[PDB]
C-alpha cells in the first residue's frame, strides 16, 4: 500500500488526461469485442434476399466501424506514451535532486553503482506499469462490468454462482502477489550490490590485473551472481506462475454452472439453452476478472522496484534554517572557539581546535600521517557539521549562513584529485562560468599548466576520460589550482595541491601563486616545509591536537615537532 | 552462432520445453469438447451416471493442463536465468583484459550499463521465445488446415492480407535497428552525469555548481525520454494498422461469401464457422506483434554485447609464450618508443637504460616528462610501437602473464583502497598469507600502530576509493600490500607524497634493511631520499637524460642540475 | 521518539531556589549531551551548563557564576538545577539540548540540533517582585 499509493499517486496532476484515456480505450472496448456479433446482425437481415438488396448496405457501416477502431487504438497509445514517459523522467529527475541535497557521509560508505541501479534499472523497471498496462486495467473492468450485465439478463440465480468463486480467486492471488513482491525486492538489491563491484573495478583495474586477483573478483563476481541467479528463478516463476493456476480455478466454474444449472434443466426450471448461451458470456466474464488478476501481480512487481527508489527519497537532506541570512561583502574572518569532532564517532579526531584568523592572512598547518589536518578543512567547508564548538565566517556563525552563501567565496583542491568527463575548458569554467577565454588562458599560464594543454591532440578543447586519466597526477594538480582561483575566492584552501608536482617547477609557481594569494584569507596543508615559510601565522597540529602556535622563525628557535620534521628533511 | 554456444550447456531445459507444452495446448481446446459431453450426453440424456461420469473427469483433464502449465513455468525460468548468468561472468572476463586505452573507444559508464540492462533486456527475450516456440506454429501450420476443411474456397482470401502484412513486420525491422541503438546509447548518457556527480561530490559543492549539474542531467534526461518515444511510435502504430489489414479481410469474407452460395444452400454454415473462428486468429496476431517489438529492442542490446569479445584487448596472452616462474631481477630497455594513441605526441623516444639485478635504482624528472608511463613497461601494461623491454636474458611479451605479474607488484601513482577489510586489502599479492606475515609488512611501512587502535582491528570496515582513510593512510597501506607478496621486482611511482618527513625517513631506510639484493624502482621528486639510490636514472621529454651516481649526474647532466639548483 | 521532558519551580519572590530537573525518554545520561539553556521571550538565547557522559564533566555559566547547582541520576536518568539565591536577571523559556555529544569532550556550549530548536519545552519561572 505504502508505495502503491504513492507510485500511482504520481499520475494525480495528469488525473484530466486519465479520464479521456478510460473514455477512449470504452469505445475500443465496446467496439472489439463486438465484431463477431456486428456481422451475425447484417446476414440476419440479408438471410431472405440472399445476395444484394440490402446486403450493400449494411457492408458500408461495418468498414467505418474498424476504420474508427483502428484509428483509436494508435490515439490511445499516443497520449499514453507521452504520459508514462513524464512519470519515469520525474521519478529519475527526483532521484537526483535528493542525491545534491543527502549528506557526504551517505556517498562514502553506499556503493556508487547502487545508486546508478536506482537510476537506470529500477527506474526501467516500473517503465512497463505505465504504458499499455494502464490502458489494459481500464479495458479489464468495462468489459467485466459489460459481460456481467449480459449475465443478469440472461440468467439470475446462476449469475450469482459465477460470482460467488470470485473472492476465492482474489484470495489466492493476494498470498502469490505478496510472494512475488517479496522475491523481486531481494533480486533488486542482490543486482544493486552486483552493479557495485562493476563500477569498482572498472576504476580501478590496473590494481587488479597487478595483483593476479582476477581470478578472486571472478569469484566474488560469482558469489553474488549465484546468489542472483537462485532467487531470480523463484522471483519469474512467482511473476507468472498465477495465469496457469488460474485455470484449474476457472474450470471449477465450468462443472458448477453445469450441475447447478444442470439440476435446473432436468427438473425444467430453465430450458437447457438458457444454460447452453449462458457458457459462452460466463468466457467473456472469466477473461478479463483473470486478465485484472494477472495485471495485479505486475503492479506488485513494480510495487517492490519503486520500494528501492523511495529507500532514498525518504533520506535526510542538509537543510538550511527558515531564518536564513545572505554573507554581504565577504573578507575572510575565520574564527574557531574551542572545536572537538570526531569523524568515524568511534575514535576522536580532534581535541581543542581554536584560532582566529585576520582577513588576507597566510596560514599554514602541517604535522604528521593521519593527525587531523584535512578533517579541519571539511568542517570549515560544513560537508561534516561541528559535534561540540564554535566556528564563525566574517563575524557570523556556519550554521546561521546558509550553505550555498557561505560556500559562495570557498576554494579547495583534494589530495584525490578529481576530474570530469568534460572538455578541459568546460573543467577550468568551474566557480565562474561567466569567465572568458582571455581569463581561462593567462591562468594557466602563471601555474605552469598551459605547457601541456597546448601539446594535447585537440588544445583546449581536448576531451577528458574516467578521472581525467588522459595526463599525469602532477598535471591533474596544476589544472585543479587554476580551477580554484577561477571562481576567485576569498578564502582559498589548498589541500595537498604541490604533492604530486615536481621541486623544480614548485619554485616558478611559488612566488607567482603567492601574487594571486595577497587580499584573500589563504590556508595550506602540505608536507612540503621549505614552501609554507612565507606563511604569517602557522599553527602544528599532532594527534589532533595543537602543540606549537607562531610565525616560522619562532618554531625553529623554541626545538619542538615543527624542528624534529624540518630537520628529518635532509 | 556466437550468441547460440550460451544455450548449448543449459539444452536438456530447452529440449524439454516443446515436448510438456503440445500436451499444454490440447488440454486448452478440450475445454467446450468435456463441456458439451457433461449437458447433451448428461443433463439432456436424463441418468445421473453419465452426469458424474464426465463431472469427476472434467478436473481430471483440467490437472493436466494445471501441473502442465506450472511446470512449463519452472523449465522456461531456470533456463533463462542461467542463460543470463553464464552470458554475466563470460563478459565479465573480458572486461577485466580491457586497457586504459579501451576506456576511449567504450564509454567508462556504458560498460556498467552493458553488463547489466543489456543483459537483462535479453534475458527476457528467452522467455519470450521458448513460450511460442511449439506454441505458435501448431495453431499456425495446423490451423490453416481448420479453415480449408471447413470452406477451401472461402479460404483463397487470406492471401490477399498477405502483401501488406509481410511488408510491414520487415518494416518495423529495418528501422529497430537504428532508433533502439539510440535508447541504448542515452541510458549510457544518463548513467554518465549521475556517475560523474557520485564520483568526486566534495567538488561538485565547492563550486555551487549543483544546479548545473541539475541542468546536465535533465538534459540527458530529456535525450533518454525523446530516443524512446521515437522508437515506440513506430509501435504504437504498426500495432492497430496490423489489426486493419486483417480487418479489411473480415469484411471481404462478406463480399466473397455472398457470390459464393447462390445454388450450392449446403455451404451457407461454413461461411458461418469461419467469421467466428477469426476471433481467435485476431487476438493471436497482437501477441505475434508483441513480441515482434521486443525482438527491435534486443536487436540494438545483442549487437553491444556481441562487440564485447569482438574488440581485441591491447594486451594479451602470447601465442609461443613460456612460462617464467622463478625471476632473479634483470631488467633492460632497447630502443624503447612509445604513443599511447594513434593522434597522440611522442610520450617516450629513444630510451636505452639497463638496470642492475638486485639494485635501488632512482627516477627523477619534471611534471609530464615520461617517468609513470616507462614503469608500466615493466610488468607488461603496455605494448611499445618500436623497440623492446627485456627480463631476465629474454623478451617480456613472450613470457606469461601469470608468472610475469605473478612475481612482479607495483604500487601507482594514485593509491587505490578497494572496499573490504584491512586483512582482505593486504592478501592482494597473497591470499595464502599467513597473519604474521600480514603484521610484519605493515610495521616497514609503520600503519601497524593505526589499525591496533581501531576498535575492530584489521576487520574494520573499508570502503570502496579510499575516502574512509586519509590520503596518507592508504598511501601506506598500499606500500605493504605490495611488501606481503615479497616481489623480485618492486616499482613504487611517488610512494611519500602525503608522508611527513620524520615518517618518511622511517619507510625508506626500513625497506632497504629487510630487502637484499632486491631489484626495486622508487620515483621521488626530493634529492635527499634519491641519494639513498645506487644509480639515478633521469628522464625529459621521453629522451633519455643520465644515468649512474649523484656525483656523476651533477657535472654529466643539465636537467638533474636544474632540479638541485631549485631545491637549495 | 526521542524527546526531552522539563519540570520545575513555580513563584518565587527573588531570593529563594527552585530545584528543576531534565528528565530524558529514551536518552541516557550515560554518554549523551544534555544542557540547560537561558534564553529570553523575544530577546537571545544564552545556556547554563552542558554535562554529558557516565564519567561526569564540570560545568557552569559565565553570566551568573557557581549558582546554578548541578546533579546527574544514572538510574531515574534526570538532570537537576537548582538555581542558588534567583535574580530578576533570567527570566523566560528555558530549554534542554537533544543528541550532538556521544561521549564526552568541553560543550563550550550551544548545540545545533535540526528538528525544531531545542527539545524540552519551555517552562516560564519568573522571579520578579
Ligand atoms: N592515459 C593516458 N592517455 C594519454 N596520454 C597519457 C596517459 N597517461 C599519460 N599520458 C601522457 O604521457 C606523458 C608522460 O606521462 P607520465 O609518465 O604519467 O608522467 P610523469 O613523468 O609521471 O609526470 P608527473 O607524475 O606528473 S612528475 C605525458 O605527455 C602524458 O600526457
Ligand atoms: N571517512 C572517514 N571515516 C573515518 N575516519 C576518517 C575518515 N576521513 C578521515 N578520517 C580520520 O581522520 C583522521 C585524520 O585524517 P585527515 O584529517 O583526513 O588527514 P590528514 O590529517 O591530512 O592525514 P594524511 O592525509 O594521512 S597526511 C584519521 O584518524 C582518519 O581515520
Ligand atoms: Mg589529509
Ligand atoms: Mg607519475
Amino acid at each position: 500500500t505504502a508505495t502503491l499509493r504513492r507510485l500511482l499517486g504520481y499520475l494525480r496532476p495528469h488525473t484530466f488526461t486519465l479520464i479521456m484515456v478510460f473514455v477512449f480505450v470504452t469505445v475500443s472496448s465496446i467496439l472489439g469485442v463486438l465484431s463477431p456479433y456486428l456481422i451475425g446482425k447484417t446476414i440476419a437481415v440479408v438471410f431472405v434476399p440472399r445476395r444484394f438488396d440490402l446486403l450493400p448496405r449494411y457492408m458500408l457501416i461495418l468498414g467505418t466501424i474498424y476504420a474508427l477502431t483502428s484509428l483509436l487504438f494508435w490515439l490511445q497509445g499516443k497520449i499514453m506514451l507521452t504520459l508514462s514517459q513524464d512519470v519515469v523522467f520525474r521519478l529519475r529527475k527526483e532521484l537526483f535532486e535528493k542525491l545534491q541535497r543527502v549528506p557526504v557521509g551517505f556517498f562514502d560508505r553506499t556503493p556508487h553503482g547502487d545508486i546508478i541501479s536506482r537510476v537506470i534499472n529500477d527506474v526501467d523497471n516500473i517503465n512497463n506499469v505505465l504504458g499499455n498496462s494502464i490502458i489494459q486495467f481500464f479495458s479489464g473492468i468495462v468489459t467485466l462490468a459489460g459481460a456481467v450485465i449480459m449475465m443478469f439478463r440472461v440468467n439470475v440465480i446462476l449469475s450469482l454462482v459465477t460470482l460467488s468463486i470470485v473472492p476465492l480467486t482474489v484470495l489466492i492471488t493476494q498470498i502469490v502477489s505478496s510472494q512475488t513482491r517479496k522475491y523481486f525486492y531481494e533480486n533488486q538489491r542482490v543486482l544493486g550490490q552486483l552493479n557495485g563491484i562493476i563500477e569498482e573495478d572498472i576504476s580501478g583495474l590496473t590494481v587488479i590485473k597487478l595483483f593476479t586477483r582476477e581470478e578472486k573478483e571472478m569469484e566474488k563476481f560469482d558469489r553474488v551472481n549465484e546468489s542472483l541467479r537462485k532467487v531470480g528463478t523463484k522471483a519469474q516463476i512467482f511473476s507468472g506462475v498465477l495465469p496457469p493456476l488460474m485455470n484449474m480455478v476457472n474450470n471449477l466454474g465450468f462443472a458448477l454452472i453445469s450441475g447447478f444449472g444442470g439440476w435446473l434443466a432436468l427438473k425444467d426450471i430453465i430450458t437447457v439453452g438458457t444454460i447452453a448461451t449462458f457458457i459462452g458470456y460466463s468466457r467473456q466474464f472469466t477473461r478479463p476478472l483473470n486478465e485484472l488478476s494477472n495485471q495485479f501481480n505486475m503492479i506488485q512487481m513494480a510495487l517492490a522496484s519503486a520500494e528501492r527508489i523511495f529507500e532514498i527519497l525518504d533520506l535526510e537532506e542538509e537543510k538550511d534554517d527558515p531564518d536564513a541570512v545572505e554573507l554581504r561583502e565577504v573578507r575572510g574572518e575565520i574564527e574557531f572557539k574551542n572545536v572537538w569532532f570526531s569523524y568515524d564517532k568511534k575514535k576522536p579526531v580532534l581535541k581543542d581546535i581554536t584560532f582566529h584568523i585576520k582577513p588576507g592572512q597566510k596560514v599554514a598547518l602541517v604535522g604528521p600521517t593521519g593527525s587531523g589536518k584535512t578533517t579541519i578543512v571539511n568542517l570549515l567547508m560544513r560537508f561534516y557539521d561541528v559535534d561540540r564548538g564554535q566556528i564563525l565566517v566574517d563575524g557570523i556563525d556556519i550554521r546561521k549562513i546558509k550553505r550555498s552563501s557561505l560556500r559562495s567565496s570557498i576554494g579547495i583542491v583534494l589530495q584525490d584529485t578529481i576530474l570530469f568527463s568534460t572538455t578541459v575548458k568546460e573543467n577550468l569554467k568551474y566557480g565562474n562560468p561567466g569567465a572568458t577565454d582571455e581569463e581561462i588562458k593567462e591562468a594557466a599560464k602563471l601555474t605552469h599548466s598551459d605547457h601541456f594543454i597546448k601539446h594535447l591532440p585537440e588544445g583546449y578543447e581536448t576531451v577528458l576520460t574516467d578521472n581525467g586519466e588522459d595526463l599525469s597526477q602532477g598535471q591533474r594538480q596544476l589544472l585543479a589550482i587554476t580551477r580554484a582561483f577561477l571562481a576567485n575566492p576569498k578564502i582559498l584552501i589548498l589541500d595537498a595541491a604541490t604533492s604530486n608536482v615536481d621541486t623544480k617547477t614548485e619554485k616558478s609557481i611559488q612566488a607567482a601563486m603567492w601574487k594571486l594569494m595577497e587580499g584573500k584569507t589563504s590556508i595550506i596543508i602540505a608536507h612540503r616545509l621549505n614552501t609554507i615559510k612565507n606563511a604569517d601565522l602557522i599553527i602544528v597540529l599532532r594527534d589532533g591536537e595543537i602543540v606549537e602556535m607562531g610565525k616560522h622563525d619562532e618554531l625553529i628557535q623554541k626545538r619542538g615537532f615543527y624542528y624534529e620534521l624540518f630537520t628529518s628533511q635532509y | 552462432k556466437t550468441l547460440a554456444r550460451y544455450l548449448k550447456p543449459y539444452w536438456i531445459f530447452a529440449v524439454l520445453a516443446p515436448l510438456f507444452m503440445v500436451v499444454e495446448v490440447i488440454c486448452d481446446l478440450s475445454q467446450p469438447t468435456l463441456l458439451a459431453r457433461i449437458v447433451a450426453e448428461g443433463i439432456a440424456r436424463g441418468d445421473f451416471s453419465l452426469v458424474l461420469k464426465t463431472g469427476i473427469l472434467m478436473l481430471i483433464v483440467a490437472l493436466i493442463g494445471a501441473v502442465g502449465g506450472i511446470g512449463c513455468t519452472v523449465f522456461a525460468s531456470y533456463a533463462s536465468q542461467n542463460f543470463g548468468a553464464d552470458l554475466r561472468r563470460d563478459l565479465f572476463r573480458k572486461v577485466l583484459s580491457f586497457s586504459i586505452s579501451n576506456v576511449n573507444r567504450f564509454h567508462t559508464s556504458s560498460l556498467i550499463t552493458r553488463l547489466t540492462n543489456d543483459v537483462t533486456q535479453l534475458q527476457n527475450l528467452v522467455m519470450m521465445l521458448l513460450r511460442i516456440v511449439v506454441r505458435a506454429p501448431l495453431l499456425f501450420v495446423g490451423g490453416i488446415v481448420m479453415a480449408v476443411s471447413i470452406n477451401v474456397k472461402l479460404s483463397s482470401v487470406l492471401i490477399f492480407l498477405i502483401p501488406p502484412i509481410v511488408l510491414l513486420f520487415v518494416w518495423l525491422t529495418k528501422k529497430g535497428n537504428p532508433l533502439f541503438r539510440k535508447i541504448q546509447e542515452s541510458t549510457d548518457e544518463v548513467n554518465r552525469v549521475v556517475r560523474e556527480n557520485l564520483l568526486g561530490v566534495r567538488v561538485v559543492r565547492a563550486f555551487r555548481r549543483e544546479e548545473y549539474e541539475n541542468e546536465n542531467f535533465r538534459k540527458a534526461n530529456e535525450s533518454l525520454r525523446r530516443s524512446i518515444i521515437s522508437a515506440f511510435s513506430l509501435i504504437v502504430f504498426a500495432l492497430p494498422l496490423f489489426i486493419f489489414i486483417v480487418n479489411m479481410g473480415m469484411i471481404a469474407v462478406l463480399w466473397f461469401g455472398g457470390v459464393l452460395v447462390r445454388n450450392n444452400q449446403m455451404e451457407i454454415g461454413s461461411i458461418m464457422a469461419y467469421t467466428n473462428y477469426l476471433m481467435q486468429i485476431m487476438f493471436s496476431l497482437m501477441m505475434i506483434g508483441n513480441i515482434l517489438n521486443f525482438i527491435v529492442r534486443a536487436s540494438a542490446s545483442a549487437k553491444r554485447v556481441l562487440e564485447v569479445l569482438n574488440e581485441k584487448p591491447a594486451i594479451e596472452e602470447a601465442d609461443n609464450a613460456l612460462a617464467l616462474p622463478n625471476v632473479e631481477g634483470s631488467v633492460s630497455f632497447e630502443n624503447v618508443e612509445f604513443r599511447y594513441f594513434e593522434n597522440t605526441d611522442p610520450v617516450l623516444s629513444g630510451v636505452n637504460f639497463s638496470v642492475k639485478p638486485g639494485s635501488l635504482v632512482a627516477v627523477l624528472g619534471e611534471t609530464g616528462s615520461g617517468k609513470s608511463t616507462l614503469m608500466n613497461l615493466i610488468p607488461r601494461l603496455i605494448d611499445p610501437e618500436r623497440g623492446r623491454v627485456e627480463v631476465d636474458e629474454l623478451d617480456v611479451r613472450t613470457v606469461k602473464l601469470k608468472d610475469l605479474r605473478g612475481h612482479i607488484s607495483a604500487v601507482p601513482q594514485e593509491t587505490v583502497l578497494f572496499s573490504g577489510t584491512i586483512k582482505e586489502n593486504l592478501k592482494w599479492g597473497r591470499e595464502d598469507a599467513t597473519d604474521d606475515e600480514i603484521v610484519e609488512a605493515a610495521k616497514i611501512a609503520q600503519i601497524h600502530d593505526f589499525i591496533i587502535s581501531l576498535p575492530e582491528g584489521y576487520d574494520s570496515r573499508v570502503e570502496r576509493g579510499g575516502r574512509n582513510f586519509s590520503g596518507g593512510q592508504k598511501q601506506r597501506l598500499s606500500i605493504a600490500r605490495a611488501l606481503v607478496k615479497k616481489p623480485k621486482v618492486l616499482i613504487l611511482d611517488d610512494c611519500t607524497s602525503s608522508v611527513d618527513p620524520i615518517t618518511e625517513k622511517r619507510i625508506l631506510d626500513g625497506l632497504k634493511r629487510y630487502t637484499k639484493g632486491c631489484t626495486t624502482f622508487i620515483i621521488t621528486q626530493k634529492i635527499p631520499t634519491a641519494l639513498l639510490a645506487d644509480k639515478i636514472l633521469v628522464l625529459h621529454e621521453g629522451k633519455v637524460a643520465g644515468f649512474g651516481t649523484h656525483k656523476e649526474l651533477l657535472e654529466h647532466c643539465k636537467p638533474y642540475r636544474e632540479i638541485y639548483e631549485s631545491q637549495f | 521518539q526521542g524527546q526531552l521532558v522539563e519540570s520545575g519551580g513555580g513563584l518565587v519572590q527573588p531570593g529563594g531556589s527552585l530545584r528543576l530537573s531534565c528528565a530524558a525518554s529514551g536518552f541516557t545520561l550515560d554518554y549523551y549531551a544534555i544542557g540547560w539553556f537561558r534564553q529570553a521571550p523575544g530577546k537571545e538565547r544564552e545556556g547554563v551548563s552542558c554535562i554529558s557522559n557516565s564519567g561526569g564533566s564540570t560545568k557552569y555559566a559565565d553570566s551568573v557564576k557557581g549558582r546554578f547547582t548541578i546533579s546527574r541520576d544514572k538510574a531515574k536518568n534526570t538532570v537537576y538545577l537548582q538555581m542558588n539565591s534567583l535574580k530578576p536577571e533570567d527570566t523566560g523559556v528555558y530549554y534542554c539540548a537533544a543528541d550532538r555529544g556521544y561521549s564526552e569532550y568541553d560543550l563550550p556550549c550551544d548545540l545545533v540540533i535540526y528538528g525544531m530548536d531545542y527539545w524540552g519545552k519551555g517552562t516560564p519561572v519568573t522571579v520578579s517582585a
